RNA sequence: UGCGCAGAUACCGGGAGGAACGCCGAUGGCGAAGGCAGCCACCUGGUCCACCCGUGACGCUGAGGCGCGAAAGCGUGGGGAGCAAACCGGAUUAGAUACCCGGGUAGUCCACGCCCUAAACGAUGCGCGCUAGGUCUCUGGGUCUCCUGGGGGCCGAAGCUAACGCGUUAAGCGCGCCGCCUGGGGAGUACGGCCGCAAGGCUGAAACUCAAAGGAAUUGACGGGGGCCCGCACAAGCGGUGGAGCAUGUGGU
């Protein structure tokens, strides 16, 4: 399938507000997706984990969700 | 039987009704290798299902057998801590044998003083569905089912 | 005693006992069952059969209140698990949705020495 | 054992409190070591690169000294959710002062002050110069197929090594400085000195005794190690011995 960067166009991944983008880097359990799936570089992947965690504290992205249909 | 899965030793058909399943039965009745007396007995027994019922012996035989085949049974299983009677289905060859084994045994347990009668009654009483064979059939089926809890190993 | 039309079945699986409880759409318990609550007692309450039985039995008690449909919520791993789900599904009592929801700390209290054999 | 009809378990709401931060997470990164993991801010250390601008050998090592030094431990004062030496019980066992289960104090956490040890491990002191490559990777820079640094891994030229291995992250070839060894047991014990509130730490022998103690590899044998095979080995069967009387052989008397 796709890497989550292969999807988007250009974006500021220091931007802890843009939930419309940042929301795509989470699993269905709202867990930060691994590099192998994000398609990101070690360095970007570092920066993102940060931005994602900042969003979570503002209330805009989730810490967790629950698996639907198991 | 490590190497091959063994050919099911085939049987000559019966020289009367022409059925493998009959000789099979005859063989079980046989004692010290005396097949003659063995055969006389089973036929003379089919005669006591004329004299007694309007039906054809073969049909009674078939239909009694079909009545003493188990569907389930507990095969034993060791695991490091206890012993587990695990219910699995019964492959049709085993059914065949248990039934025919059981009949003869059930039959030789009966009271009447003569080979061909014991065979006969049993055969009748079990095609009705009330054999002492059929006891040690519903027991096995029951013994599984009571151990239905452990029926999730079945290897 | 009210008629509820639909609500929640909560399955709590463990390696020692499966337990199932049924509630109204705000999570208030209507009825419930467990391995022990059927006959099994000691190490049999875990077996997927025990799970199935309990599960089915709880559903029957809820169907008394006329319960027709449920959202399932499953929690924990253990033998009875898919079997208690398979049960509710096949109890008539209609299965709207399923959802695992097992608790997990984001690294919380020190686990008992049995559970850090992964030391 | 325990807990539960003084209503537990499972479920929904609310609150209180302590400890640790899931996914990201790596074969990753930083640090001299010990060690460092949610997120934000402030205060602060080390390090790498590019430009080739400044000083002009200002360097290397480093006995002693000082400082840091996981865990456990100690003192005073807090705190205490989960876990847990000791301990109190349930089991298991020939016994079971254990492994398994239920509880549980010190302790684990915070403040300040002590202790100063470790498989404190890369079991490899620090620095510099020299000696093929290939491959993966972190972080820079350029003219960005790749090139040039700095770090992290594997493979391996030459060479080295008892071997196994090491092999531009040397265990190679060489210079400088430090620290350490000199058969095993007695023994990191004794005495002595120093340090510590203690526990104890550092330094550290002899008599006596042994012809060994060791390292790496080899062929076997073995494993309540792994993989794959076979045999009336087990399973599936059929008939038996074990019980009786007698025959025969043996034990013993
Ligand atoms: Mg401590
Ligand atoms: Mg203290
Ligand atoms: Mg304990
Ligand atoms: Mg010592």
């Amino acid at each position: 399938k796709a890497k989550v960067k292969a999807t988007l166009g250009e974006f500021d991944l220091r931007d802890y507000r843009n939930v419309e983008v940042l929301k795509r880097f989470l699993s269905e359990t709202g867990k930060i997706l691994p590099r192998r799936r994000t398609g990101l570089s070690a360095k970007e992947q570092r920066i993102l984990a940060k931005t994602i965690k900042r969003a979570r504290i503002l209330g805009l992205l989730p810490f967790t969700e629950k698996l639907v249909r198991k | 039987a490590r190497r091959r899965r063994a050919e099911v030793r085939q049987l000559q058909p019966d020289l009367v009704y022409g059925d493998v399943l009959v000789t099979a039965f005859i063989n079980k009745i046989m004692r010290d290798g005396k097949k003659n007396l063995a055969a006389r007995i089973f036929y003379d027994a089919c005669k006591i299902i004329q004299e007694k019922t309007g039906q054809e012996p073969l049909k009674v035989f078939k239909q009694a057998v079909e009545n003493v085949k188990p569907r389930m049974e507990v095969r034993s299983r060791r695991v490091g801590g206890a012993n587990y009677q695990v219910p699995m289905e019964v492959s049709p060859r085993r059914q065949q044998s248990l039934a025919l084994r059981w009949l003869v045994q059930a039959a030789n347990q009966r009271p009447e003083r003569r080979a061909a009668v014991r065979i006969a009654h049993e055969l009748m009483d079990a095609a009705e569905g009330k054999g002492g064979a059929v006891k040690k059939k519903e027991d096995v089926e029951r013994m599984a089912e009571a151990n239905r809890a452990y029926a999730h190993y079945r290897w | 005693k009210r008629q509820v039309a639909s609500g929640r079945a909560y399955i709590h699986a463990s390696y020692n006992n499966t337990i199932v409880t049924i509630t109204d759409p705000d999570g208030n318990p209507i009825t419930w069952s467990s391995g022990g609550v059927i006959g099994y007692k000691g190490s049999r309450k875990g077996t997927p059969y025990a799970a199935q039985l309990a599960a089915l039995d709880a559903a029957k008690k809820a169907m008394a209140y006329g319960m027709q449909s449920v959202d399932v919520i499953v929690r924990g791993t253990g033998a009875g698990r898919e079997q208690a789900i398979r049960a509710l599904q096949a109890s008539g009592l209609q299965v709207k949705s399923i959802v695992d929801d097992t608790p997990v700390p984001h690294n919380g209290c020190r686990p008992k020495k049995k559970f850090r054999k992964a030391s």
